[PDB]
């Protein structure tokens, strides 16, 4: 089973600044990593699939990058609507696993 | 349409249906087996081509008994199709050579 | 649209079972897998299992105690998860998601809040909160409403049936002797009240109750 | 039963016996060689198919001299069988084309 | 030769509670891991083969999970008959090796 480590757990940035969330996989998964946003009492929402590919609906503000074991979601110019919990998830090997998650905090 | 060209063509269509059924069935067979990489439809389709041609890179392979049984049908459809094209080409050349010898 | 449709809540007694549902709409291919994800309060997401309705073939998370049994009814485009012999470890929100077989959850349900308790279902009492007669207002004015004595969670509080988005807080419930209580706050330009009407609407899915309550100045 | 279809069939049965003997003998050859993965009968059988078809994914392979000698016999039985089916198909098509030309 | 590390060596749980024993492999072995129970002066007894597959004879209480290098035997609702020594064993690569073992203790 693959282990998605998201450190740190909370991330404090100032309004308008660039923010980066890390996901490390326990073994190489290519780019088979996807990111979800969960606001207070919302459902998760696909933001990025396959590490860097955009979902339409999603501010261009959101990017992702990475390959092998090291993955990063970036929000360039954090705004208040970004306050949420961010999760990574792998589809490289059965079963699908999630990250522990990261709270963004302005 | 001679037999050999109808057969060659039939084998081409049938190989395409086997690549697709095999992609579907491999994913179905492989999910539930921890560590299995053969578990989404797009790369399963890549896997089925790579197996049917016998290139077999090994980036992907089935690890379950039913994944492996499916893989055996893809290998054999692929080797037989491509062998049935070679045999149809051999049938063309032999006829041409007879006609040329004046036979 | 809404692609996955889940009930908002079920109460279940310790040792009882429950059958969660998920009605899909939009494009429903043969290739599609339905997934179930479990989020315990203030915890992260846990993959619980997957079913392919076309073949009815189902896989489970084997890293945890097996409580789930996944079934699909292809006629009524509906996925079911039977959760049996539940303790309080099993109290959580359970989402269904749709994966097209390329490995990511495109579309989620709103999730079903499953409370495992021996308590009983109580609809909320709803109470206006207009300001006291001795309070100097400004360019804005804060009204609210008081949802108390409900079980189980959750409740849904809207302001004028959804049309009032800006200015709204709803506070988290507290738990007193087997009953929950929260408050919601709204803040409107003082001119626009009470000339223009302000109503809190309060659904409680576990009891099928939805009450409106108007906020008038105090008699 | 023409020769070519009897031979094709004979080669199919014989390939199945070689897959089985080869599975058995590879395991026997490979246990005792530290790091060897080719060491239980069920995946040895998978290995023998993957070698005989020439897909050769490389999830499994023999690392001993006798494992490798066994593997060479499986490769050659497999290439010859599948070549003997191609040759039998070519014999069918040529006959049909003669009959059609009116020959 | 593959190295099966079982930590911790002793595991103290209360009656009725869930217990997990870890086996880490020195290199990836797929699911080619099997677990044995040995009671005081008994022979070992197959409990789980291939990481998660059940042996008939064995309380449904016993489960296993894991893939690559990280494996786990679980007993949901430990009872007194479970007091024993638990060993893991790999069949991925020659030769077969055992874990050092873990005493369960109520």
């Amino acid at each position: 089973d693959i282990l998605l480590t998201q450190s740190p757990a909370i991330l404090s940035v100032s309004p308008g600044e660039r923010v980066s969330f890390s996901c490390r996989a326990s073994q190489s998964i290519g780019t088979d990593i996807h990111w979800y946003q969960q606001r207070t009492n919302g459902s998760p929402r696909l933001l990025i699939k396959y590490a860097s590919e955009s979902i339409s609906g999603i501010p261009s503000r959101f990017s992702g990058s990475g390959s092998g074991t090291d993955f990063t979601l970036s929000i360039n110019s954090v705004e208040s609507e970004d306050i949420a919990n961010y999760y990574c998830q792998q589809s490289n090997r059965w079963p699908f696993t999630f990250g522990s998650g990261t709270k963004l905090e302005i | 349409s001679a037999l050999h060209w109808r057969a060659a063509g039939a084998a081409t269509v049938l190989l395409v249906i086997v690549l697709l059924a095999g992609s579907y069935l491999a994913v179905l067979a492989e999910r539930g087996a921890p560590g299995a990489q053969l578990i989404t439809y797009p790369r399963a389709l890549w896997w089925s081509v790579v197996t049917a041609t016998t290139v077999g890179y090994g980036d992907l392979y089935p690890v379950t008994l039913w994944g492996r049984c499916v893989a055996v049908v893809v290998m054999v459809a692929g080797i037989t199709s491509f062998g049935l094209v070679t045999a149809a080409l051999a049938t063309w050349f032999v006829g041409r050579e007879q006609e040329r010898r004046g036979h | 649209q809404v692609q996955l449709q889940q009930p908002g809540a079920e109460l279940v007694k310790p040792g009882a079972s429950v059958k969660l549902s998920c009605k899909a709409s939009g494009y429903t291919f043969t290739s599609d897998w339905i997934h179930w994800v479990k989020q315990r309060p203030g915890h992260g997401l846990e993959w619980i299992g997957e079913i392919i309705p076309s073949y009815g073939r189902a896989n489970y998370n084997e890293k945890i105690q097996k409580k789930a049994t996944l079934t699909a009814d292809k006629s009524s485009s509906t996925a079911f998860m039977q959760l049996s012999s539940l303790t309080s470890e099993d109290s959580a929100v359970y989402y269904c998601a749709r994966e097209r077989g390329d490995g990511y959850f495109a579309v989620w349900g709103a999730g079903t809040t499953v409370t495992v308790s021996s308590a009983k279902t109580t609809p909320p009492s709803v109470y206006p909160l207009a300001p006291g007669s001795a309070a100097q207002t400004n360019s804005m004015v804060t009204l609210g409403c008081l949802v108390k004595g409900y079980f189980p969670e959750p409740v849904t509080v809207t302001w004028n049936s959804g049309s009032l988005s800006s200015g709204v807080h709803t506070f988290p419930a507290v738990l007193q002797s087997d009953l929950y209580t929260l408050s919601s706050s709204v803040t409107v330009p003082s001119s626009s009240w009470p000339s223009e009407t302000v109503t809190c609407n309060v659904a409680h899915p576990a009891s099928s109750t939805k009450v409106d309550k108007k906020i008038v100045p105090r008699d």
